[PDB]
């Protein structure tokens, strides 16, 4: 039944290094991963199922800080999220965003070089001119492999508020990027303009009880999307009614918890479309459902992440741990989902079992092929970690499984852990 | 920049 | 304090 | 005298994009000197596939190499043209795409028919074939051009090409298969159209993807001018029907937007059956962008309509109509209707356009938006005229 998961590796280790998104591309055979300083490390798999180890692939600058003057504030270059195309040709595309701009890197790769010149040198030495009879036009020779990026487009300006998601549309020319008001719609070769297909900022800001907090495209269909909001309610939107979105087609909601936290934790921090499209995964502070579409008015599922910590809320909020957001990823066959947690602490579901177990990304394990050991949290038997020893600082909120393979990356804050089946 | 009508690109 | 929705009301 | 070319020839290397680009816009004068079997055995391979790849150099790149027929010895050698050309239509830019494969139609007519099967079609079989959708988006503007002037088994080739393509798992590719059905139907025969080119456009006409349905059509309009009057009703009505009945808005805009191109294709007789019921829809849709692309079309759709029955129909059938739009909530649809609405009154005439029309006007200038008043304002030629 459970999927025997082995430590692989490890990469990594300041704040400008902890990795702050995780993302496979389409095929799996890249993964790349952003940070708070705004760069982007690539990694490809080793293609000697396929098991191969992931190597640093590519590196760049993805953001820069920036002030803005306007309104004199800085501008972090967290990258907040990053997302692949669909590979056009050789060369690989991806989506890159922080809380204002989202650009479009090219990684491309180069083996030959020009050679040849006819008033110089290759070293640079120049010569007479007058003694140049003969022309001679450059040829290109061989050279060793090297990868290269380069921003070929600058989404910027469209967004008052900070960015939290970006979706690229099923049509192959559209994608969406949501701020926590607005959610505008591209076209992926279109930077200087955008259209505002969602709009829920009231009138006056003193009357603001609601805010976006995830949007996605539906995997299959064009014209669908969904956004949740911190009141815990996810909205699904067809574009086909009519060109603004402001009526949703679909509302999801669920009608002894009522605790003074309860308007905190319904908070959606992430929201998945299943690789079927027939399911959709909200994660809220605690718990993680999974909502059938054409059930609006309760989750099909709902999995507990940490249920000790509902007791102590309290602490939590007091050092600001309460507001942390973290995300959740389906498997490729859409039977098992992960999330994060603390202590290093992520945890699986599988949907067709009800089965869970709790797995820790640590290096005490740092042997390749070494089975992870199952973790059990009480509030203490041999084996058992008390939940008042759970480190709070260490949080997996960032994970990503591979989209065909039994391959999952887990960033902590500061290394990114591959696990891998048993084989 | 950002407008409420649709753009010629999605029309 | 530490709320998104917060923040926005405190910056607008 | 030979040095103002080497100079070119090395800023072919310059990692100054501008002078780069310069030099790429000279490149007739650096072939012209080197000459015709220089040209096509040292320029061309370094031209094939570059590394240096800004769309403005490779825009340039592709303009020039359509030109350059006779720097590489006419058309017994314009084969070695393909090559270049052949990389620039598979990068990801768009326009070099679109540049690359004018330049390819443009050299394609150079081509003698013995060299469009043996240099020209197996390109574009690699390009339909490609592994990457690019290629295949490019491979579908190639096939017009190359279909007249080969023999019939190339002949069936090329369809059976066209119609993977249009079958193709990539939106990208399938969107351009439909924006390029319209042109291969008008060098296919008409047997072929009707039995090949209707399968594909009714089913390209309900894919998925709305993107691909609302370039149906544009199909529709290409089509329907092929076909016989009497084959429509049973080959193209049907699908244009669905269109104007899309649950897409998208679908339905292009509808209204090409409405008036649709009746002068299908013809008076079909325009009074099918056209008049789907345009008085089309004024009612719940979308305003519809309700606005149709308001356009209000004046040249009733100018259209047969003398039998123009001015019965206008009266009774879209005049209505008309007086819901100009109380419509949309500033926009009242706007359109404004810039044409005063063009009714030499169809209806005098004693029409007093009792009916005239209403209409007086209460559009009375509108808060001074957009709607302006139009009207702008548009008093025609009442005058006639009242």
């Amino acid at each position: 039944n459970d999927i025997q998961w082995c430590f692989s590796q490890v990469k990594g280790a300041a704040e400008a290094d902890i990795i702050s998104t995780v993302e496979f591309n389409h095929s799996g055979e890249l993964l790349a991963t952003g940070d708070k300083g705004g760069r982007v490390v690539i990694f490809q798999q080793e293609q000697e199922h396929s098991r191969g180890e992931y190597n640093v692939y590519s590196t760049f600058q993805s953001h820069e800080p920036e002030f803005d003057y306007l309104k004199s504030l800085e501008i972090e270059e967290k990258i907040n999220k990053i997302r692949w195309l669909p590979q056009k040709n050789a060369a690989q595309f991806l989506l890159s965003t922080n809380d204002k701009t989202i650009k479009l890197w090219k990684i491309s790769e180069r083996d030959k070089r020009p050679e040849g010149y006819n008033l110089k040198e290759e070293d640079g030495r120049y010569r007479d001119p007058t003694t140049v009879t003969t022309l001679r036009v450059p040829v290109f020779r061989p050279m060793d492999l090297m990868v290269e990026a380069s921003p070929r487009r600058i989404f910027a300006n469209a967004h008052t508020y900070h960015i939290n998601s970006i979706s690229i549309n099923s049509d192959y020319e559209t994608y969406l990027s949501a701020d926590d008001l607005r959610i505008n719609l591209w076209h992926l070769e279109i930077t200087d303009r955008s259209f505002n297909i969602v709009d829920i900022k009231p009138a006056n800001m003193e009357e603001l009880t609601e805010v976006i907090t995830a949007a996605e495209f539906h995997p299959n269909s064009c014209n669908t999307f969904v956004y949740s909001s911190s009141k815990g309610t996810i909205r699904l939107c067809d574009m086909r009614a009519s060109a603004l979105c402001d009526r949703h087609s679909k509302l999801f909601e669920e009608p002894s918890n009522r605790s003074f936290f309860s308007e905190i934790i319904s908070s959606i921090s992430d929201v998945k479309f299943s690789h079927s499209g027939r399911y959709m995964m909200t994660r809220d502070y605690l718990s993680v459902k999974i909502w059938d579409l054409n059930m609006e008015n309760r989750p099909v599922e709902t999995y507990q992440v940490h249920e000790y910590l509902r007791s102590k809320l309290c602490s939590l909020y007091e050092n600001d741990c309460i507001f942390d957001k973290f995300e959740c990823c389906w498997n490729g066959s859409d039977s098992v989902v992960m999330t994060g947690s603390y202590n290093n602490f992520f945890r699986m579901f599988d949907r067709n079992t009800k089965r869970d177990i709790t797995l820790e990304a640590s290096r005490e394990n740092n042997k390749p092929r070494t089975v992870l050991k199952p973790r059990k949290v009480c509030a203490r038997k041999k084996d058992e970690i008390s939940v008042d020893s759970l480190d709070f600082n260490k949080k997996i909120l960032h994970t990503a499984w591979h989209p065909k393979e039994n391959i999952i990356a887990v960033a902590t804050t500061n290394n990114l852990y591959i696990f891998q089946d048993k084989v | 920049h950002v407008t409420r009508r649709t753009p010629d690109y999605f029309l | 304090h530490s709320s998104r929705l917060h923040q926005i009301k405190q910056e607008e | 005298s030979l040095y103002p070319i080497a100079v070119l020839i090395d800023e072919l290397r310059n990692e100054d994009v501008q002078l780069r680009l310069n030099s790429i816009k000279k490149l007739s004068t650096i072939a012209l000197a080197l000459g015709v079997e220089r040209t096509r055995s040292e320029l061309l391979p370094f031209l094939t596939d570059t590394i240096y790849d800004e769309d403005e150099v490779l825009l340039a790149l592709a303009e020039q190499l359509g030109t350059f027929t006779t720097l590489v010895g006419g058309p017994e050698y314009v084969h070695c043209l393909l090559p270049p050309l052949e990389s620039l239509a598979t990068v990801e830019e768009t326009v070099v795409r679109d540049k690359a494969v004018e330049s390819l139609r443009a050299i394609s007519h150079e081509h003698s028919p013995s060299d469009l099967e043996a240099h020209f079609v197996p390109l574009v079989k690699r390009l339909a074939g490609g592994d990457w959708f690019t290629s295949r988006t490019s491979a579908c503007g190639l096939f017009s051009v190359c279909y007249p002037r080969v023999s019939s088994a190339v002949k069936a080739e090329l369809r059976q090409y066209f119609r993977n393509l249009c079958s193709d798992d990539t939106p990208m590719v399938r969107r351009a298969a439909a924006s390029k059905l319209g042109e291969f139907a008008k060098v296919l025969e008409l047997d072929n159209v009707k039995s090949e080119i209707i399968p594909m456009f009714s089913n390209l006409a309900s894919d998925e993807q709305d993107s691909v349905r609302l370039l149906a059509v544009e199909a529709c309009v290409n089509i329907a001018q092929l076909l016989p009057q009497e084959d429509l009703e049973a080959l193209v009505m049907p699908t244009l029907r669905q269109a104007a009945e899309d649950k897409s808005w998208r679908v339905r805009y292009m509808v209204a937007d090409k409405f008036t191109e649709l009746q002068k294709a299908v013809g008076p007789e079909i325009t009074k059956t099918d056209l008049v019921p789907a345009f008085q829809n089309l004024m009612k849709d719940c979308e305003a962008e519809v309700r606005a692309a149709a308001s356009h079309k209000v004046k040249e759709f009733c100018e259209n309509l047969s003398a039998d029955c123009r001015e019965n129909v206008i009266m009774s059938q879209i005049l209505p109509c008309i007086k819901e739009l100009v109380s419509d909530a949309n500033q926009h649809v009242k706007s359109a209707l404004a810039s044409v609405i005063m063009g009714l009154s030499p169809i209806l005439g005098k004693d029409n356009t007093i009792e009916h029309l005239l209403p209409l006007f007086l209460a559009q200038l009375k509108d808060e938006c001074p957009e709607v008043r302006l139009n009207i304002i702008s548009n008093l030629d025609c009442v005058n005229e006639v009242i």
